[PDB]
């Protein structure tokens, strides 16, 4: 069974740079997986931050950048703001029409 | 009747020389054809599916998924060079002739024999063969070309190349429409790439049957069938190759200094600075006039994405190319895209005494120099500041898409209004002779599988079958398979292929390349001590001709 | 502009059935692949079902295969998720997901709905 | 005279059946055309400029900057399928016919009526309409094709599709030369991209006027105008589609093992290792013979950069493609590049009782399978080591130029000498019938907007105008606008379009696709309870034909 | 001779288009016919008696008692649509043609083969088949129609519908006169209802033999038989259906108020009181003029007692009806009386791979609306006081004879001088084509089993038999059965059926109903992966025509 692994928790100081990583226990993540990054706040529905590994939906601040680093997907937040503290979830397209979701990373802005 | 022959065996090639250097080449080909009664008397719609093979990431090029109608009929196909010419005839043609025309085709079936097999109940196998004088052979000539065109040479399934070796027809089948999707992957892709067969589009269904489309003749032992002469309207086929690349078109530069002593190290020099020379170039922002930048009338050959696979309604297929790779003549290991590879069995040139399912294979290297050497290609900035720097030049070693094994030449297309190219050369003995033209509104400028293309039409496919020989217990209401008396046929097929050819002329002081027997290839043309024969491939466009 | 609203989430005993309805607005509903994701209380997001193509082809996660059915009605611009034989493990907030790529799918959830909570308890 | 009619209303389609399966289809079309006197009697050189829209980064595709000569004349255009055929006639044509020829065209204007409007000074509006028996209608037939060709079907501005609904002509205008530069950008580009309109090149100026170029006839109430019969020289138009992709050309592989039980899970197997098979391939460095690598006669369709915008002297324009997208039939949402989208008003198929400026729209999916499925394409190394690894394969998901939304297929071109494609199918009712050929030295192989192209010429454009009706206070020296009596015209236009068509034949055991009325589309062909009519689009190439 | 063929296989349908929209449709049908030597060489007068079945009260409808002469001859019958047309040909005919004429019929037997079977005494069965070159096949053409007319289509016993599937002839038998009485009963009747078979009337005896009535040809392996062309004189067959009921004949009432908004709830209103309207009615004592009471030119269709069984000299038989039930189109479950039900085996459309004796069945629903909806019928008093009260109206729910399951409509007949009806539509593939007319003085206006009826005569029945192959121990004086060598025959039957048809014309703005292949029925027209074929029924009268 496909398992997506990402850091359970991460921290970043205000105005700093943080990177959340999303990998596969077996295999590597590529642009063919169409990595997507979604942000969720307490008591609110998920918000799409990145799609197709690089595309942020209109209204998403430019401080969020998606890329493929090594064999994993990377979401970099530069100049992290207090409102960026949330649960970030990674979605991998596992071929055919199957989608898998990562465990999620709780990013807290100090 | 029963004891009267209905035809004569003829396998002679006649060269009747005309006035003005023209010759009629009439090749006669006679074969003994053995046919078994079909495994099934019905038409089957069979889906061949190999999703297991392509489920391995990176194996999408091995896709074999398709759908075919398997028919109870067999196809008699003589559309191969080896069916008509032996190595001596081909040598004469390729050495003494400069161009070849396809004039006419005839075929006929005679001396039909039908035999039934009676197998005894004795524990050790034992059987007898009896003449069934009232049995019939069903012969259908699709002179109207109603049935799908399925040339057998592409599958190495034409008639045998040896007059004295009995041959067989190929069971006939055609493609039925299907829908298929296959997302490409590679070793290292994670997940299961989309790989499904979607079925059939009802608007594209076309179920053909020989019975409903073609008249059928029932030939008994005393009957014969003749198709009648068909006349082609194809273009001439050149038996000469062109050697001139864009670098060898037009007037060479004048050498103001010539070597004073013979030797490989002594070179003539233009004697004028490249930026001080006179001439015409298409580069309007540079004063350099060199052999690579000077204007030429047009472009010889073209570049296309090689080993590119395009996906369509029915799956992925390789993108064809008209010309072979450049440098395959300086290095035979460079033969790849555009250099056709022929694989064949013992009927069609392989050593007849070999054992195993491994076919004999050869890659054909054409003498024409219309190919490309992508390792020597490059792109550079419009500014054209020399010597060019890193960021202003895209080289064949520069990764494209982040892949170090893919460069721009792999996705590079230079076909345009200035492209000039040649038709594919004949491939002996395994190459196809003529091919039907596509029924599209806009038609391709050439075919890569046969030197002759049928503008309007070319002779109808010949289909043969053993008429059902029922037992006394036939019941059409039964869902079980029809019970037939085991029957088979042996009939003599005779064909006449007429070409018109032009005798070559000596245009230069030096002699030209000719095909000759020598110590190395001496035994490729004679049988072994046990009768083992083979037919090795021969090149056709040996002599050169000037392109410009 | 693009809005998705889920409804039908309610407390249900184990082994029951429930149909979640997702109403979409601000876009051509039939032109986009839709799906259902779910997040268990205190757990991460989990993909449940996907409906794609003009032929309404459907794919399901292994945890809901045979039990869940994803369908769509383009006339009503609605997406239906019918769950049968509901288990305690199905208790979670179910989110409507819309892919923003009609002719070239993003293969990711472009838009999300507020979600509907489903509680399975005896 | 005043009280004598000069023509007859005829809107009947006649099918006169000939010998050998040919039929003459003469479509008669009669309309009542209402024309108002032009807003201005002068020619205007108007520059339309929308730099505000394209100043938004990423909106360069919405460029509308151009220059047009607006003329006081109106264009009478009947170059649309709906002007000539109703759904029943189109059903008969597309179901019973296999090919269509464009034979001839005639048009005429009769029963000219000119009325002046007198508006009273009473505070509540009130007006009367009086016959101006001495007023004239100016009619110009550009039989020499001197004026620019401006077909109205591309703007949905031909005559109405309903015989009983009066129609109008479209005000005529043509393009005047201009220079424009627009540097593309995207959401996130910093700065102001270069966006200027440079004016007009004096060497390209071409100011046409109807008066100086065409004879003008003044028609009073008792006059009529007939253009005379024009005869076309176009190519035949196929009413059949091709389904064969490169994967379905030629002889299928022989299946050594066939299924023993019917069912979707039972497949036939070739029974031979892919590297031990016999056949011909263009890959000279591999022994694998599969459905994707085996040689085919040519290529069906081609790949081109889709949604690519090329900039030229006058700005950016989308690169056209001959064929539509593959997979738009398996998934209607895949219709995009090459699948024409038609937007039209209430005159041309939209529900006549609808309110608002929103047009009725539909994307046309052709039945022909010449399109491409770029998601299933890939490139790989010449070495062809299988399974292919990451660096040796370029997939459609690999970024090109560093952009994750752009892949090689977006910039991929596979057009070549082996490309075979079909002409665009007729689009009913909103599609154009015939189009003038470009006056370039090298001409395109087809047009994407009309199935028939005018090799030499096609009938001159018909221009109508209301002759100036001056008051008693006219002063040509005054710089103010000409003062005219408010005048308008109503005249009957009758046209005859003659086609030659061939009756289709049944080639296969199975039936084919036919257009039929059913419960779902039953009310698309009849008026509502208040008279609301519509004309939904119909597909033309319903029946299949074999490509090879 | 022995090794010479005497005919050619032809199974092609040709559509030769004439002037004025007429087409000659010549359908060729070729079959391989297998025939076994008759079980008995004698004529038998066999009485089939099933008094056990009908002795159960209420089972009188299952009566099978009859007497037949069983003959040693077999009947070759091609009087079915499936013998001549495949689904594509039928689609072309029913879609492009409006009427059909039966022009001519030919049939012939050729390539006769006779084989004897030798069975060994070995314990495990084993046998051989030898050609009997001197054996003969007895062929009798009853061109004078002396023998009783016994069409095989009514028993699903014509030749097979697949050209590539060998077929068989049906053993021939005819009805011998008998007397039978059967008093009807029901579940609950007390006692034994009168149920006897009285024997044969000497004045009605008619014992026919092929030998004494028809010339017999003895065909050896080198012989062939041709019947010669027969020409029909039948009436045209309409390929269009009528939809107009008596409620839709003539001028509709004028609507003084029309809907102001489209929608299903908005209706137009006549605006005049039903008793204040103008018009003509046949009810001379009422002032009401409504859609149900207004006069119509005549009556479309008629009502007859349905599922009524009439007893005659030979027992009970169901009363036939010309038209099918009304409402079978709004509800397919309403198909009953007048909707023919066809049951057939694997030779005649059933999936050829099915197992068991259960036949494939379908009920044919004609598109013509000449049927009746008896649940909506009623009778009422001549006084016609509205609303009608209980005693003045007889409803379909009112018991007749005290039975709550029988109402007046069950015994209701409305056939009269004003009745207008249509001929039965062709039923493909299982329907009969032509039928012999009764030799009565007063003849029926139509037949319910075939669209064409033989006014004078139609081609003689073809009978085949294996000539007796006696052993050396034959003794005609012996009372035991004749001892024959086990012999059987296989011969090729070729027939040509010529029709004349008229191409349909588009009369209305809207398109009409056409037969088309779609996803649901896509695989009903192609073989399965194991060769399983089927022929599903197709409707013929698809397009509508106006009755008045």
């Amino acid at each position: 069974q496909t398992v997506v692994t990402q850091e359970p928790s991460l921290s970043v100081s205000p105005g700093g740079t943080v990177t959340l990583t999303c990998g596969l226990s077996s295999g590597s993540v590529s642009t063919s997986n169409y990595p997507g990054w979604y942000q969720q706040t307490l008591g609110r529905a998920p918000r799409t931050i990145i799609y197709r590994t690089s595309s942020r939906p209109s209204g998403v601040p430019n401080r969020f950048s998606g890329s493929i680093s090594g064999n994993k997907a990377a979401l970099t937040i530069t100049g992290a703001q207090p409102e960026d503290e949330a649960d970030y979830y990674c979605s991998l397209y596992m071929g055919s029409y199957t989608y898998v979701f990562g465990s999620g990373t709780q990013l807290t802005v100090l | 009747g029963v004891g009267i022959s209905t035809g004569t065996f003829n396998n002679q090639t006649e060269f009747k020389f005309l006035e003005n250097g023209w010759v009629y080449i009439t090749a006669n080909s006679s074969r003994l054809v053995h046919l078994n009664m079909p495994e099934s008397e019905n038409y089957r719609r069979v889906v061949v599916n190999n999703l297991d093979k392509t489920a391995v990431n990176g194996n999408m090029a091995l896709d074999d998924t398709h759908a075919e109608i398997v028919t109870p009929w067999s196809l008699v196909d003589a559309n191969a060079w080896g069916v008509w010419f032996n190595p001596g005839d081909w040598q004469l043609i390729v050495n003494t002739m400069s161009e070849l025309h396809l004039v006419s085709f005839e075929q006929e079936i005679f001396n039909v024999v039908l035999k039934t097999v009676s197998e005894s109940a004795t524990q050790p196998p034992t059987k007898v063969y009896n003449n069934d004088l009232t049995a019939s052979l069903m012969v259908a000539l699709d002179s109207n070309n109603t049935m799908p065109f399925t040339p057998a040479a592409m599958r190495s399934e034409t008639l045998g190349f040896y007059p004295w070796k009995p041959t067989i027809p190929t069971p006939w089948r055609y493609y039925f429409q299907w829908d298929r999707t296959l997302i490409p992957s590679h070793t290292g892709t994670s997940g299961t790439p989309t790989n499904i067969y979607h079925g059939t589009d009802p608007d594209d269904v076309q179920f053909y049957t020989i019975e409903n489309s073609v008249p059928v003749h029932l030939l008994r032992t005393g009957d014969e069938f003749a198709t009648g002469t068909f006349f082609f309207d194809c273009k001439p086929c050149r038996l000469t190759h062109t050697w001139q690349t864009n670098r060898a078109l037009g007037l060479p530069p004048f050498l103001n200094s010539l070597p004073q002593s013979e030797g490989g190290t002594n070179f003539g020099y233009i004697g004028v600075q490249q930026d001080k020379r006179r001439g015409v170039t298409q580069m309007g922002n540079t004063n350099y006039i060199t052999e690579a930048t000077i204007m030429r009338p047009a472009e010889v050959g073209y570049s296309a994405p090689y080993y590119s696979f395009e996906a369509s309604t029915q799956g992925p297929f390789k993108t064809p190319i008209a010309a072979g790779r450049g440098g395959a003549q300086t290095d035979e290991n460079q033969a790849a895209d555009g250099d056709p590879r022929y694989a064949f069995g013992r009927q069609h040139g392989q050593k007849t005494t070999t054992t195993g399912e491994t076919p004999e294979r050869f890659t054909y290297i054409a003498h024409q120099d219309t190919g490309r050497y992508p390792e020597g290609d490059w792109i550079q900035n419009i500014n054209f500041n020399l010597p060019v720097t890193d960021d202003n030049v895209l080289l064949p070693t520069d990764p494209i898409g982040g892949k170090t094994g893919i460069n721009y030449t792999n996705i590079f297309n230079t076909y345009g209004p200035l492209t000039a190219l040649n038709n594919v050369p004949p491939v002996y003995p395994n190459g196809q002779i003529w091919d039907k033209e596509f029924d599209t509104d806009l038609k391709p400028r050439l075919h890569v599988n046969a030197p002759f293309v049928c503008q309007n039409n070319c002779p109808g496919q010949l289909f043969v079958k053993v008429a059902p020989n029922l037992t006394n217990q036939y019941d059409p209401d039964a869902s079980a398979n029809m019970s037939r008396i085991v029957t088979y046929s042996d009939f003599w097929w005779k064909g006449k292929l007429v070409f018109k050819a032009k005798l070559r002329a000596s245009h230069t002081w030096n002699p030209i390349q000719q095909m000759s027997i020598n110590v190395d290839n001496q035994f490729n043309y004679v049988p072994s001590n046990i009768g083992g024969m083979k037919i090795v491939y021969e090149k056709s466009q040996l002599a050169p001709r000037k392109l410009y | 502009e693009v809005q998705l609203v889920e409804s039908g989430g309610d407390l249900v005993k184990p082994g029951g059935s429930l149909r979640l309805s997702c109403v979409a607005s601000g876009f051509t509903f039939s032109s986009y692949n839709m799906g259902w994701v779910r997040q268990a209380p205190g757990k991460g997001l989990q993909w449940v079902a996907w409906i794609y193509g003009s032929r309404s082809s459907t794919n399901y996660a292994d945890a809901v295969k045979g039990r869940f059915t994803i369908s769509r009605d383009n006339a009503k611009n609605t997406l239906y998720l019918q769950m049968n034989s509901l288990r305690a493990e199905d208790t979670a907030v179910y989110y409507c997901a819309r892919d923003g790529g009609s002719p070239a799918a993003y293969y990711g959830m472009d838009y999300w709905g507020p979600g509907t909570s489903l509680f399975v308890s005896s």
